[PDB]
């Protein structure tokens, strides 16, 4: 030779069962100081030309590995009492990247791979084998890192196909692979992060259901705040890291309702979707509480931040989001909390809350099936005006009045019997153009009312101040129709007493009112003060009219004749007539009577 | 015959308006004439019944006969109940309607009316004063030692003297008065007096005391001419004298004449009720029987 030609017959000829050790003699010999048969070894080394003891040597091993699968570390001996630099960083790295891990897979799985169709295997059937820590530590690094394959490795198996999240073992095994590929990676690290973030956003709703969810999820969040700036994944979906730092904070702090999945899509609907999500979300949440101030303060921390803005609900205002909150809280009744909200965002007088706050008092109202405080739903009615009261007065205005008093006569209209058909408050309103027609139902129906003029006439009085009907100093005109009702009734429950001290009052009222009222009070209400004069009392003693009840009711007529319509003079003055008769035909000496 | 009535309706209630058209400061204000004081509102008032007639003339009568009375006295009672409630003074009233029918004695419904109403005031004075009599007279037959004279001194008197009286006065009708004295001296206290069951010594001694009280309350000096009232002041008088006077002493004043106001069956009813039967009150009521027999 040539020491090429040497080294080649070394290399096929001697018997692959030989002990390497009978072959230390060639690398000492490094260390320091029928002719057709070349057709053969050049066959076996496939041309390969043998230059030196490490080429030699991964010839030799290979050679043997043929014959002798099952220990492929069989040639360690020549290597690892090397003298320096006798073998290159090149071939012991072979050793710790493929004959290693091969072996150790071999020795695992009971198997006996040869080096040459482990080193030809396609990586994706590799890795596939690899897969049914030790494992990781000193197979499947060892590989990724000696073929440069990381980006490879982490694209085909670090996925949301392999990574379903499903199983606790599933995400502890995320956790453990992650770990050991961030170790093993220092652009291929972008994908890993991508990955990361990709296996989480579609399989968050899995995650979820694990166990020990908030330690998982502090467990991840202590990997993603490592994560850059911005990670991309799938389609086009970029998240930024103050992004995913809102979105975990939520999933942390405030509520898992939503998964990664449909926060992102949050992110991105229109305005009109996410307050319809706030407001569900604000629903669900104030509805599991064990306090609605507890979740209160996590929204404080999170989607209802005012120190900055939200990253989750992209599109809609705090006020926006305030406002949906206390529409949830007032139809749930929730007085207390609207008032600490009102209070916290220094909404006092804001148009917007005052409008919602009147807007359901009247529902409340309306919805009350009589008017005592007691009613649930006057209850409810009173408190929202207690909040109109306390944070509203001067948007409310000369309104809350009004409400208040409304509140007051449907308390006391509860106290009587109405048969206007039960009885509504809301059918009150309904009578805003004969509020009278309340009144009367009230005389009837209660036999003893007449005598109360003070309190019938603070209810008329209350429903013409609470629905601002009009009173254009008609309020003189109004007390008298009020009294004439009264004497009404009195004559209806057989009490002239009560009915002449009225018409009398009434009279005198008229007469100061001037002559336009005189004559009103004639042309409108002459026939009650007829039958005033007409009155019988079927329990009068012999059926006779008591002497002074006569002389009472004379001057009823006689005051009559002086305003009753000119067509009613005749009956009137007979009436009169007829009692004068029967009073001059009684002994007022000796007097059976009165 | 339906039209006419239209017209009188129409009429009727033209009548109706002139009297609610009178002013109201008529009713109050008092005008000389003849003198007597009438109120204001007199004169006009007159006018309507006037104008009633006229009114009637616009069809005459005969058109208007069949009806003419009832709707005459209609109105004269329509205007007696309505200005009945204008006039403070009962007593004013009674002189302003019959000033009315006293220039007009058509209105006869007026006068139906004006005096019917002078009764029931008078009856109410009557009635006011049988009760404070009554219960005075009460009081001392079931008080006889020491009786309580409130109720004549403080109430009865007072009432006469300040209220009944100086009332009375204003209708300026002496023989209403008179009317007054009679009633309450015969058919109230004398006849009270005549039914008790029997008359004590000493309630004798009370009912006379109790008749001087009363006769400084029936005092009324203008009266003095008038028969009747003196006549019932003097019984009252003499009344007193048997009350406490020993049975010699009415033997006595029965000869002198001083029953003279006295018929023999009161005389005798007197005599049994206050003096118990002996041999001297049998000879004393035979004898008085006997001399005014012989008469």
């Amino acid at each position: 030779g040539s020491q090429s030609k040497y080294l080649e017959i070394l290399c096929v000829l001697w018997p692959e069962l030989d002990d390497p050790k009978n072959l230390l003699f060639l690398r000492e010999l490094e260390e320091e100081v029928y002719h057709e048969l070349q057709e053969f070894i050049s066959k076996k080394l496939n041309n390969k030309t043998l230059e030196n003891f490490e080429e030699w040597l991964r010839e030799r091993i290979l050679i043997c590995n043929e014959m002798i699968p099952e220990t492929p570390l069989l040639y360690s001996v020549l290597w690892e009492t090397a003298k320096s630099k006798v073998l290159s960083t090149k071939f012991i790295g072979w050793v710790e990247g493929v004959l290693k891990p091969l072996d150790h897979l071999n020795k695992r799985l009971h198997l006996i791979f040869k080096i040459n169709e482990w080193e030809k295997m396609p990586d994706s059937e590799l890795f596939k084998i690899i897969f049914d820590a030790d494992v990781i530590e000193d197979e499947l690094a060892p590989t990724l890192s000696y073929g440069k394959k990381w980006e490879t490795f982490i694209t085909e198996f670090f996925n949301k196909q392999q990574f379903s999240l499903k199983s606790d073992t599933n995400y502890q095994l995320f956790i453990k692979l992650y770990y050991s590929l961030e170790k093993g990676v220092k652009e291929a690290s972008r994908k890993l992060q991508s990955n990361v973030v990709d296996i989480l956003f579609h399989n968050s709703e899995n995650l979820f259901n694990l166990s020990s969810l908030t330690h998982k999820l502090d467990e991840l969040w202590s990997i993603l705040s490592g994560f850059p700036d911005e990670i991309t994944i799938e389609e086009q979906k970029t998240i930024t890291a103050l992004e995913m730092k809102q979105f975990m904070e939520f999933f942390i702090k405030c509520s898992t309702k939503f998964s990664f999945k449909e926060i992102f899509a949050i992110t991105q609907e229109e305005e009109s979707a996410q307050l319809a999500h706030f407001s569900s979300l604000c629903h669900e949440e104030f509805n599991k509480a064990n306090e609605i101030s507890s979740f209160l303060q996590a929204m404080y921390e999170t989607v209802l931040d005012i120190s900055k803005d939200d990253k989750i609900f992209t599109r809609i205002s705090m006020d926006e989001k305030l406002y949906s909150i206390l529409e949830i809280l007032l139809q749930m009744n929730e007085f207390a909390y609207i008032e600490a909200i009102i209070e916290r965002f220094d909404y006092s007088n804001n148009t917007q809350i005052y409008e919602l706050l009147v807007k359901f008092f009247w529902h409340f109202f309306n919805n009350a099936s009589n008017g005592l405080r007691k009613e649930p739903e006057m209850k409810k009615a009173s408190q929202t005006l207690q909040i109109i009261q306390k944070h509203m007065s001067q948007r409310a205005g000369t309104n809350l009045t009004k409400l208040e008093v409304l509140l007051e006569i449907s308390d006391k209209l509860s106290h009587y019997s109405i048969n206007l058909n039960a009885f509504k408050p809301s059918n009150i309103l309904e009578y805003r153009d004969c509020p009278l027609d309340i009144i009367s139902n009230l005389l009837e129906l209660n036999p003893r009312l007449y005598k109360d003029l003070p309190t019938t006439k603070s209810l008329l009085f209350g429903i013409y101040d609470s629905l601002s009907i009009n009173r254009e100093g008609q309020t003189g005109k109004v007390e008298v129709d009020l009294m004439v009702l009264h004497i009404d009734y009195a004559l209806v429950n057989l009490d002239f007493g009560t009915a002449y001290e009225l018409g009398k009052q009434v009279f005198e009222i008229c007469q100061e009112a001037g002559q336009h009222m005189m004559k009103a009070l004639g042309d409108e209400h002459w026939l009650t003060f007829y039958q005033m004069g007409k009155f019988v009392d079927p329990n009068w003693v012999d059926n006779e009219i008591p002497t002074e009840i006569i002389v009472l009711q004379m001057s009823i007529l006689g005051r009559l004749l002086e305003v009753c319509p000119l067509e009613e003079v005749e009956i009137v003055t007979s009436q009169w007539s007829t009692l004068e008769l029967e009073l001059s035909a009684r002994d007022l000496v000796k007097d059976k009577y009165a | 015959n339906i039209y006419t009535t239209l017209k009188f309706e129409s009429m009727m209630q033209q009548r109706v308006i002139q009297i609610r058209s009178i002013p109201e400061e008529e009713y109050h204000e008092l005008v000389s004439v003849q003198p007597i004081q009438v109120s204001v509102f007199v004169q006009s008032a007159a006018k309507v019944f006037t104008e009633f007639e006229q009114g009637c003339d616009t069809i005459g009568r005969s058109k208007v006969e069949s009806i003419y009375l009832y709707k005459f006295n209609l109105l004269q009672t329509a205007f007696f109940a309505m200005v009945s409630e204008k006039v403070n003074d009962w007593t004013q009233l009674y002189k302003d309607v019959r000033y009315l029918y006293t220039e007009n004695p058509k209105l006869l419904q007026l006068m139906e009316l004006n005096s019917r109403r002078l009764d029931l005031n008078l009856n109410l004075i009557k009635k006011t004063i049988y009760k404070l009599v009554n219960d005075q007279l009460q009081e001392l037959k079931d008080n006889e030692r020491t009786p309580d004279w409130d109720i004549t001194i403080s109430s009865l008197l007072p009432y006469l003297k300040k209220t009944a009286l100086p009332t009375l006065y204003k209708l300026e009708d002496n023989t209403i008065l008179v009317a007054l004295i009679r009633y309450i001296v015969h058919d109230l206290v004398i006849d009270n007096i005549l039914h008790w069951r029997v008359i004590s010594e000493k309630s004798s001694e009370n009912l006379s005391e109790f008749i001087m009280l009363l006769l400084s309350g029936l005092e009324i000096p203008r009266l003095n001419l008038i028969e009747t009232y003196r006549h019932s002041r003097e019984k009252l008088g003499i009344l007193s004298k048997i009350l406490t006077a020993h049975l010699k002493d009415i033997l006595e004043m029965f000869y002198e004449g001083e029953f003279f106001l006295f018929e023999t069956d009161e005389i005798v009813q007197w005599i049994i009720l206050l003096f118990a039967d002996t041999p001297t009150r049998r000879d004393c009521i035979d004898e008085i029987r006997r001399v005014r027999e012989e008469a």
